[PDB]
């Protein structure tokens, strides 16, 4: 029906929902080769599925192993990453299994859509929101645990630490892809604004620094500040 | 030959016969259509003049019975019925035309076309995709859904054409995702071909049948079906090379015999870019996309 507003509300209604972002599944370092040729070669890499309610992150670290001896691995990601997450559906008990899954990606949507044909009452959808989460990998210890993967492998976190004892879960989302788009835009000031004052730490079973709410505010505005400066340079405006 | 009377012509309306049409003025003194070949599968379809909404028309083989057509003028339709009694219907038609109030069949014998346009359309599998068992004949009409689309609203009413969905259980085997979506060979085979026609003439009857229900009605749904069964063929990595040559015959006589200015409502671009050059089966289509090419470039 198209109210920004009311989609961007809706999101966060009792409708269990995830994301789905493939942006990360398949990576690869480019590199010149003997002869003066170049070649690829993949480095470790991860689905990331939120439930944008809740915060909670279920990272599928994939490891290059899958793709030993396979062709045409951009497609084949598609379908892998749609393999994966039909698996998390069917390990979920059923009133923990969403009802809807948005791919950040319209090229996504025919891979899941075939593996998702024994739950037809899920909705599959791409989505208008351009959504940052590309950037994952630029949280560090998301990084650290996809590196370090010697072997298939899920991790759960809850990607918003404890902000919902404090503020909702539409508030979260938009300090998510805040923090998320700065890292995308310009890493590593962002991370500089986030490790600049040594006294505020990063607890053990936490992603993001212990800022109190004023904090919060002073931070989010240097990452909006940040967004808008690499605007202006990109565009000489 | 047979010959299928008319009573009377009470409304005006263009009559087609086969891939023949001609028109009939109101009150016009005609009294119907003589040698026409028994043989085979026929339509007479109907597009009145003074309302081009609902064409509509009868799928009928001669040798099944003596049929004629009587207008009704509660139901507003030239309706399609059987005479038993062979005796009256040889009465009548030998002498209608002794009155040559009937219009002939042409057949210059040069054309086939006809024949290769219905080579594998059999009137007992019309009559269990239009299911009307009390008639002999089937009617067809531009708004009839298919059992297919109800899916997605009477089923007495409808075109029942075997369902054929890329992204279906039936289409898909589990832990074969990727697979049978991106090579739909099991689907074709073993599913359609192997379980439900038996041989690859019983799809390329309903494939003719669906076209032709789309060209003389412009039913939708038979285009649907109709594109849906060439994908089917061309998205499937393993053909019988039998079939591949006849799907290329088949589809080269009804592009050829389909009207020029229908391309833009009859011809699905997304379809036939993928069938003559992104499938498994591409460089099998010689013939038509020969004449695809040379009589549809726009499209292409
Ligand atoms: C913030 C914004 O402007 O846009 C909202 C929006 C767009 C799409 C969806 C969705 O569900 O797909 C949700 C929200």
């Amino acid at each position: 029906g198209a109210m920004n507003s009311s989609n961007y509300a809706e999101l966060f209604n009792n409708d269990i929902k995830l994301f789905v972002d493939d942006t990360n599944v398949y990576r690869v370092t480019v590199h010149k080769t003997f002869e003066g040729n170049v070649a690829t070669k993949a480095i470790n890499g991860c689905i990331f599925t939120l439930n944008p309610k809740t915060g909670h992150l279920f990272l599928k670290i994939i490891h290059t192993s899958v793709w030993a001896g396979q062709k045409r691995l951009s497609q084949l990601a598609k379908w892998k990453t749609a393999e994966e997450v039909s698996a998390l559906v069917r390990s979920l008990p059923k009133e923990e299994q969403p009802k809807q899954i948005i791919v950040t990606r319209k090229a996504m949507l025919d891979p899941l859509e075939v593996h998702m044909l024994d739950f037809p009452n899920i909705a599959i959808r791409p989505t208008e929101l351009r959504l940052p989460f590309s950037a994952a990998m630029s949280i560090d210890k998301l990084s650290d645990v996809v590196m370090k993967a010697t072997e298939p492998q899920m991790v759960l976190f809850n990607i918003y630490d404890d902000w919902l004892d404090r503020i909702s879960s539409y508030t979260a989302f938009s300090r998510l892809t805040l923090l998320l788009r700065a890292l995308k835009t310009n890493e590593e000031s962002a991370k500089m604004i986030l490790l600049s004052d040594p006294t505020i730490t990063i607890k053990s079973y936490h992603l993001w620094p212990s800022f109190t709410d004023e904090q919060w505010i002073t931070i989010e505005s240097q990452m909006r500040d940040l967004i808008l400066t690499e605007y202006g340079r990109k565009y000489n405006v | 030959m047979n010959t299928v009377p008319f009573t009377s012509a009470p409304i005006e309306v263009t009559i087609g016969i086969d891939q023949y049409s001609f028109n009939v003025k109101e009150n016009q003194p005609f009294h119907g259509i003589k040698d026409i070949p028994i043989g085979h599968v026929h339509v007479i379809h109907f597009q009145h003049a003074d309302n081009s909404s609902m064409r509509y028309g009868y799928w009928f083989d001669c040798r099944m019975g003596n049929f004629y057509i009587q207008y009704d003028p509660k139901d507003g339709l030239y309706k399609m019925m059987e005479e038993r009694d062979g005796a009256k219907f040889e009465n009548i038609v030998h002498n209608f035309k002794e009155r040559q109030m009937m219009v002939s069949y042409p057949k210059i014998d040069e054309d086939d076309t006809w024949y290769n346009l219905t080579e594998f359309v059999q009137m007992d599998k019309i009559r269990k995709i239009v299911r009307k068992d009390e008639n002999q004949f089937s009617y067809v009409d531009s708004s009839m859904t298919t059992v297919q689309e109800n899916e997605l609203s009477d089923p007495a009413h409808s075109l029942n054409y075997t369902v054929i969905n890329f992204k279906s259980r039936e289409a898909i085997r589990p832990g074969h995702e990727m697979e049978d979506f991106l090579d739909k060979s099991y689907y074709l085979n073993t599913v359609m071909l192997q379980g439900i026609f038996k041989n690859s003439s019983n799809y390329f009857g309903e494939l003719q049948f669906a076209f032709l229900n789309a060209m003389f009605f412009g039913n939708y749904g038979s285009s649907l079906q109709w594109h849906a069964m060439i994908e089917l063929i061309c998205s499937s990595a393993t053909v019988p090379k039998h079939m591949l040559d006849k799907l290329d015959e088949i589809l080269y006589y009804q592009i050829k015999t389909l009207p020029e200015q229908y391309s833009d409502i009859l011809l699905n671009e997304r379809v036939w870019n993928i069938c003559l050059y992104s499938s498994f089966q591409k460089n099998s289509l010689h013939n038509t996309e020969k004449i695809m090419e040379n009589k549809y470039p726009e499209l292409l």
